[PDB]
Parts: structure tokens; C-alpha cells; sequence
RNA sequence: GCGGCCCCCUGGACGAAGACUGACGCUCAGGUGCGAAAGCGUGGGGAGCAAACAGGAUUAGAUACCCUGGUAGUCCACGCCGUAAACGAUGUCGACUUGGAGGUUGUGCCCUUGAGGCGUGGCUUCCGGAGCUAACGCGUUAAGUCGACCGCCUGGGGAGUA
């Protein structure tokens, strides 16, 4: 579930500082590394009703971000799902 | 015949019953003696006195075996479960230990349904 | 619930020592209680008013406590 | 690197076996970079209640460190080898020296 | 009473079975806390330590086995 | 995976198919195919002794490897392919030294994976070892009979045994039909389960599905004449009759085993 | 809805001290998803219990209660069904308004000098104050004083039926 050292590398990466934790583009990048981590959990587990509603938690959250983020700056939405891979 | 030593009683008490059976160390029966066929056929073989009759009708029937000592081995529930106890001090035999063995699953078995 | 006649007792006493062993133990009250199946939703509200009269009881006489009869 | 605390008995006429298993298991995990805290050889003890027959048996404490793919190869050398019965495997962290 | 396994603070495991029998009755059934005192964090690591040991042989499941 | 055919035709409305995309799809090993010419069910003096086989599809035998006895020499899966003689799919295997041969494949071998025999082996679904080296309780596969006789029990598709215990030099195994039977210990025994496990799940869907298997028409005795078989004539389905084989020897119940000489390995009949 | 112990994968909650994003929030018709037990389909498994069924009793009768047996089912895999007194008969979110005695899980300070004392948070069971209510009762976890959004009701039967 996203440990320190690849937890702490995603905020480096996508955050404006190194100690820059909340940014929408950080937000966002870090959940999108855990939404692309449990597909082959429950690709194996399928039956796993009560883990994903934590999925789909993490995948709404992230959605209510991004609408916030083009409104706020559409230049910088229009580069952030390039960058990650997304909006399909 | 055989003139055992040392033998265990075991006695199987229940809500209907009370049977009697007296074994040697080595698990292998010598004689036994119900409530219900010492002539307490009913509503009183139930009864802790029926049990008694019987330990006392157990107690013989080894009496050519010559047992002198025992080890009491309850088993079930009911009123057959103490004096039919006493009942073997009463033939003088000398009583080494009681041990209580007692079914009791850890939550295995379904038990049947409720009586109304 | 083993118990060994230990030297030179009278029996009625070893006897007295076993029976305090079974009722200790609980043998005889686990055996009452699984002859027959009490279904799950029956427990749960036996339990429960199990725990209500004991509490009711507790504070009642506390409630009575403070009071003179005559 | 996740740490570990085996224990295994083994039988009771195999207690001369067991210094050559110990060592063999502490060669496995360390060949992994895993490392090892505490060994103790608990020695010949009395079952509490008889296992396939066997009143007695010998236990081994192993305290290990190794990765999660490591333990999973031993396990398997716990399960078949006839010489080990009741092999236990916690998931633990930190300390060392208790016991005896 | 409520002292053991409350003062001088520990993680109770499953070696010390000197200590865990004086937590069972003769016929090895786990004693409730409402008769000796240990709080409730205290009395799941004490259950679950004597569950692990059992399964070691250490302590017996009952008294006749 | 079993996939239901669509409607488009009566007589594919009910088909269901078993595809297997791991199969190999080329031609077979040329080295290890032989020739398996028809009979229709008939021996040296020409007339038909069991009924209802005739036509087909022409096959051609695969060589499969049953006794297993090249021990060492470790063996890697190449492909799999489907034998028309088994109901098995069955392994190509390219041994060390350069050697291919047929295996019967397992339910959890592919491509790339890797098997050996001997008494060496370890316990692996795939490998083959005595049964005196096989922990009690496992699950085995093309057990023999006889030590090096080849290979006789549970060979078909899913297919299974289970060795229940072992005494001295025999082993008690629960085999498929239900029966516990007694081998010699020696017996080599493919560890494992057979594959294909889905083989009864297909449904042929229409007569000449069956007809293209070798499989003729069966024709009842109430139909027949009472010359022609036991249960014959009748004005109208009348049938009043014991059911009994077309050479009088009574069905449906009689049982007929009689060997006399092999019923001390049968510890206990089939229930 | 979840109760033996162990490992593998995994979701949520809470607490102390900080750093960061800067209204990104609440509710939600349609829609989608999860949804006890019984029930259905295919393939297994079947110890115990037990609809149906058989016999014995009770009875005026007893196609039931009681007794002796007992199949489907209860169990596993994958699909379907989508209903319960699915109940605290009480929608979700937020603010404000006297107390007491407990449970459970965190944390801070000081004579932990010794089963201590004083605080602050999360969840939770019982009693009661104003207030509310037809009454019973609820009573900081409101059925009190308010704000936003949704669902539902409009005499009984016919009927949650055609
Ligand atoms: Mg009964
Ligand atoms: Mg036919
Ligand atoms: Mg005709
Ligand atoms: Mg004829
Ligand atoms: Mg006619
Ligand atoms: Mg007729
Ligand atoms: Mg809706
Ligand atoms: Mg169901
Ligand atoms: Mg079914
Ligand atoms: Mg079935
Ligand atoms: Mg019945
Ligand atoms: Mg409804
Ligand atoms: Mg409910
Ligand atoms: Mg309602
Ligand atoms: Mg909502
Ligand atoms: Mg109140
Ligand atoms: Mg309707
Ligand atoms: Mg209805």
C-alpha cells in the first residue's frame, strides 16, 4: 500500500517542492499509483467485495481532483493526465 | 477365573438410565448391570436408587474374579452419577481414583432440535 | 475434572472433593446446555435480557437502598 | 526483509539429526542475506499431550530474518521431511535471548 | 489481582509457560478476567498466547487426553 | 473454457465446445506418429463382436510415454497437443540429452516448465517416482499395476488417485471408481493430476457430432423382433419382460465380476 | 455480516506533533454496485441436523405438537435470484443547548516516588434536566433549537391484487 520509499518518491517527482505534500498533481499521481497497483490484487481476487470499496473511494476521490484541478488551471490538467495516462 | 487385580468401573449414566460395567486395566469387559433390567422398568430407572441396585449387581459378577481395587470412570449426566459411586464402597472395594470422562465437542457436532 | 484419592482419607470427603471438581469445571451445566440447538437470533436475546435483569436488579437495589420502610 | 520466528519440533529418535538440519536451514537463510538472531536448541521435551504416539520430541528456535520468498522454500522442506512434525512459523519483529 | 500483565508493561508471548499456568484451571480451560482482573487488552493477548501454545504441545487442550 | 454456440441452426442451438487456446496448433512430432488403422469391431473371424463402432475420422497413433523410466535427465515441456486417441492433451518433452518423447500432461503444466523421473525426483506435479517415495495422502496420476508393467490407472482427463496408506510393501490407494485397491510399492506413479479437466462439460449437439466419432447408431430390444433379441415383439410396446443383454444374461442389477485370483489386492468393492 | 491457530494479498478508523493543497464541499431523481436465509443451474462432497415421506403414540379426528428413521437442503466452485419484523419500525451532512455512573481504544503533565492524581480525543451501554410529544417516551449518539438536499404518506377493505 504505497510504502515510504515509493510513497516519498512520487511527492518528488510531481510535487512543486521536495517536501510538497497535497498539490493536486501530487494528490492525484499518488493515488494513481495505487489504483494501477490493485488491479492485479483483484484480478486474482475477485470476490473481494469489501477491499473495493476502497478502490472505488480511490477512484471517485480522484476524480472530484481532477474536475477541480482544469477547472482551476487547464493548462496544467491537460498536462498532468499526459504525463500519467488517463482519461479513457 | 483370571483373578484380576486391579479393574476400572465404568459407569454411564444418562436422563433414562444408568449402566454399569467393570473392566480391567486393559479395556476388556468382565461384567455389567442396567437399571432398567434389575427390575426398574419405567419411570424409575431414572431414579438415583436404580443406580445403586445396579452398582451393588455389578459389583458381583466379578465376585470369581476377586477384585480388590477400582478407578471410577463417570460418564454423562443424571442422577446415576453419584450414588451408584458409594454403591462400590458399600461392596469394599477400594476406590484408587475418580475420573470424570465426559464427551464434550468444541463446538463440532449439530445438536437436534428444540422440544416443545 | 480428574481427581486421585490421595492417603488415608475418609471416602465421603475424596467423594466431596470430586463433586466440587465437576461443579467447578461446569460439566453438568455445558452438558443441559448442548442437548438441543438454540438458534443464533434465540441466544442473542437470552444473552441480552441476561445482562439487562442484572444490571435492572443492580441499580434497583441501590434505588432501594436509600429508603426506609418503616 | 521481514523477520520471523520458526520453531519446529522433530522426532524424538532423530535428536542427533538435528544439528545437521539447524545448520543446513541457518546456511539457507543466510544464503539469501537473511540474517538470524537466536538458535536455541531447546533440547528433549515432554509432549503435553501425545502426537502421532511421540510423548517426547526435540525443539529448535530459529529467530529469522529472511525474505518472504525464502521461508516459503523452507516450509516446504518442513512439510516433507518426514523428521519434522509440528513446524510453526510467526511473523514477528525485534528481540532476542528469552526462554532459557 | 488487576497487577499482572498491567504492571511492568510487556507483550506477552507464548514461551513463558510458567507464567500462562497460573491462567488455567486444572483441566486447562482459560480462566475469565472477571476472576482474576487482568484488563481486556491484556486478557486477548493472554488468550491468543494460550492458543499458540497449545498448538506446540506445550500446554495440554484438556485434562485427558 | 465452455462456450455455448449460438442458435443459428437447429442442430447447433445446444452444441458446447471445450477450446483450449494453449494447444499447439501446427501438425504433430512426424517421429513419434505410427499407424492406427479402423476395425469397426471386428476380430480375425471378420464378424462384429462389440457393437456400434464403424466410420470416423482417420487418425493416427501418438507414441505417449507411460513408463516413464529414463530417470534423471531433467525435461522441459515444449508444447501441447491434441491426441485424437486419448481424451487427454498430451506433452511433447525435450529431455537434456536431446531426446523428445509424449507425456500425458497434468492440470498444472505449461510450456517452459520442467519435469524429471527417477527415484531422485522431488514432489512436484509432473514428476514421476515409486510409490514407496510419495508421501502418504497425495494425489498421484497414471499409476501402474505391475513395477515397470507402464502405466494403467487414472490416465483418462481429470482423472485422479489417492494413495490412502501404506503398509510394508503395498500401498492402499483409493482409485477413481471408488474401490481401495493394494499395489506393490515399486510401482511408479506420475505425480499430479491429469488435465483436460473440463472433458465433460462438452455437449455434441446434434447426431452426426457422435456419428464422426466412430459411434453407430444403438438399436433398443423393445424395437427388435423376438427373434432378433430377448425383449423383441409386442403389438404396441408391450415389454413385460426382466431386463436381460441380447444373449440372455440378465442387466440391470447382476453383477458379473469373477477372477478368483486377483480379489486379495480388492480391499474394499466399489460403492 | 464477521469468533480455533499460522502465513500471503488488501480496505477502513483513530491518536500526538508538524509540513502541504487552498472551498477542491453537502445532498442526489435516473444509473450503477453490495445485499441474511430459503430458492434455482452445472460439477463435486455428505459426518451431524433435517422440509417432504414412512411407521409408532396422543386425540372424538391429529394428514400437527411427542418418539423411532429419513430425502432435498444445509458444505465447496462458478453463475442466477434481489426479497426479511433487511429494526434503534427513527435518511445523509453541519451548528448550538444543564448533569451522573460505566465499558473500550489512544495521548499529555506531575510525588509511577507503591494497585497514583489531574487533563484531552474516537467509538459505545444505562439513568435523568430544560425542551418536545396524543401519551408511552426521546433527552449532546434528541424524537430539543435551526440550515441544505432527497425519499414517502393523504380513511378501512378490495390490494401491494388485476
Ligand atoms: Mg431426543
Ligand atoms: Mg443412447
Ligand atoms: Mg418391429
Ligand atoms: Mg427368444
Ligand atoms: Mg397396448
Ligand atoms: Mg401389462
Ligand atoms: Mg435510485
Ligand atoms: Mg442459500
Ligand atoms: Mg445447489
Ligand atoms: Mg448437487
Ligand atoms: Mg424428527
Ligand atoms: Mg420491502
Ligand atoms: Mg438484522
Ligand atoms: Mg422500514
Ligand atoms: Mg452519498
Ligand atoms: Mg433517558
Ligand atoms: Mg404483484
Ligand atoms: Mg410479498
Amino acid at each position: 500500500s504505497l510504502s515510504t520509499e515509493a510513497t516519498a518518491k512520487i511527492v518528488s517527482e510531481f510535487g512543486r517542492d521536495a517536501n510538497d505534500t497535497g498539490s493536486t498533481e501530487v494528490q492525484v499521481a499518488l493515488l494513481t499509483a495505487q489504483i494501477n497497483h490493485l488491479q492485479g490484487h483483484f484480478a486474482e481476487h475477485k470476490k473481494d467485495h469489501h477491499s473495493r470499496r476502497g478502490l472505488l473511494r480511490m477512484v471517485s476521490q480522484r476524480r472530484k481532483l481532477l474536475d477541480y484541478l482544469k477547472r482551476k488551471d487547464v493548462a496544467r490538467y491537460t498536462q498532468l493526465i499526459e504525463r500519467l495516462g488517463l482519461r479513457r | 477365573r483370571k483373578q484380576v487385580s486391579d479393574g476400572v468401573a465404568h459407569i454411564h449414566a444418562s436422563f433414562n438410565n444408568t449402566i454399569v460395567t467393570i473392566t480391567d486395566r486393559q479395556g476388556n469387559a468382565l461384567g455389567w448391570a442396567t437399571a432398567g433390567g434389575s427390575g426398574f422398568r419405567g419411570s424409575r430407572k431414572s431414579t438415583p436408587f436404580a443406580a445403586q441396585v445396579a452398582a451393588e449387581r455389578c459389583a458381583d459378577a466379578v465376585k470369581e474374579y476377586g477384585i480388590k481395587n477400582l478407578e471410577v470412570m463417570v460418564k454423562g449426566p443424571g442422577p446415576g452419577r453419584e450414588s451408584t459411586i458409594r454403591a462400590l464402597n458399600a461392596a469394599g472395594f477400594r476406590i484408587t481414583n475418580i475420573t470424570d470422562v465426559t464427551p464434550i465437542p468444541h463446538n463440532g457436532c449439530r445438536p437436534p432440535k428444540k422440544r416443545r | 475434572p480428574v481427581i486421585k484419592v490421595r492417603e488415608n482419607e475418609p471416602f465421603d470427603v475424596a467423594l466431596r472433593r470430586f463433586k466440587r471438581s465437576c461443579e467447578k469445571a461446569g460439566v453438568l451445566a455445558e452438558v443441559r446446555r448442548r442437548e438441543f440447538y438454540e438458534k443464533p437470533t434465540t441466544e442473542r436475546k437470552r444473552a441480552k435480557a441476561s445482562a439487562v435483569k442484572r444490571h435492572a436488579k443492580k441499580l434497583a437495589r441501590e434505588n432501594a437502598r436509600r429508603t426506609r420502610l418503616y | 526483509m521481514r523477520h520471523y520466528e520458526i520453531v519446529f519440533m522433530v522426532h524424538p529418535d532423530q535428536s542427533e539429526q538435528v544439528p545437521g538440519m539447524i545448520e543446513r536451514y541457518t546456511a539457507a537463510i543466510t544464503g539469501a542475506e537473511g540474517k538470524i538472531h537466536r538458535l536455541e536448541d531447546w533440547g528433549r521435551r515432554q509432549l503435553a499431550y501425545p502426537i502421532n504416539k511421540l510423548h517426547k520430541a526435540h525443539y529448535v528456535l530459529m529467530n529469522v530474518e529472511a525474505p518472504q520468498e525464502v521461508i516459503d522454500e523452507l516450509e516446504t522442506t518442513f512439510r516433507f521431511n518426514d523428521a519434522v512434525i509440528r513446524s510453526m512459523v510467526m511473523r514477528t519483529k525485534h528481540a532476542v535471548t528469552e526462554a532459557s | 489481582f488487576c497487577r499482572f500483565t498491567a504492571e511492568g508493561v510487556q507483550e506477552i508471548d507464548y514461551k513463558d509457560i510458567a507464567t500462562l499456568k497460573n491462567y488455567i484451571t486444572e483441566s486447562g480451560k482459560i480462566v475469565p478476567s472477571r476472576i482474576t482482573g487482568t484488563r481486556a487488552k491484556y486478557q486477548r493477548q493472554l488468550a491468543r498466547a494460550i492458543k499458540r501454545a497449545r498448538y506446540l504441545s506445550l500446554l495440554p487442550y484438556t485434562d485427558r487426553h | 473454457a465452455v462456450v455455448k454456440c449460438k442458435p443459428t441452426s437447429p442442430g447447433r442451438r445446444h452444441v458446447v465446445k471445450v477450446v483450449n487456446p494453449e494447444l499447439h496448433k501446427g501438425k504433430p512430432f512426424a517421429p513419434l506418429l505410427e499407424k492406427n488403422s479402423k476395425s469397426g469391431g471386428r476380430n480375425n473371424n471378420g464378424r462384429i463382436t462389440t457393437r456400434h463402432i464403424g466410420g470416423g475420422h482417420k487418425q493416427a497413433y501418438r507414441i505417449v510415454d507411460f513408463k516413464r523410466n529414463k530417470d534423471g535427465i531433467p525435461a522441459v515441456v515444449e508444447r501441447l497437443e491434441y491426441d485424437p486417441n486419448r481424451s487427454a492433451n498430451i506433452a511433447l518433452v525435450l529431455y537434456k540429452d536431446g531426446e523428445r518423447r509424449y507425456i500425458l500432461a497434468p492440470k498444472g503444466l505449461k510450456a517452459g516448465d520442467q519435469i524429471q523421473s527417477g527415484v531422485d525426483a522431488a514432489i512436484k506435479p509432473g514428476n514421476t517416482l515409486p510409490m514407496r517415495n510419495i508421501p502418504v495422502g497425495s494425489t498421484v496420476h497414471n499409476v501402474e499395476m505391475k513395477p515397470g508393467k507402464g502405466g494403467q490407472l487414472a490416465r483418462s482427463a481429470g482423472t485422479y488417485v489417492q494413495i490412502v496408506a501404506r503398509d510394508g510393501a503395498y500401498v492402499t490407494l483409493r482409485l477413481r471408481s471408488g474401490e481401495m485397491r493394494k499395489v506393490e510399492a515399486d510401482c511408479r506413479a506420475t505425480l499430479g493430476e491429469v488435465g483436460n479437466a473440463e472433458h465433460m462439460l462438452r455437449v455434441l449437439g446434434k447426431a452426426g457430432a457422435a456419428r464422426w466419432r466412430g459411434v453407430r447408431p444403438t438399436v433398443r430390444g423393445t424395437a427388435m423382433n423376438p427373434v432378433d433379441h430377448p425383449h423383441g415383439g409386442g403389438e404396441g410396446r408391450n415389454f413385460g419382460k426382466h431386463p436381460v443383454t441380447p444373449w440372455g444374461v440378465q442387466t440391470k442389477g447382476k453383477k458379473t465380476r469373477s477372477n478368483k485370483r486377483t480379489d486379495k489386492f480388492i480391499v474394499r468393492r466399489r460403492s
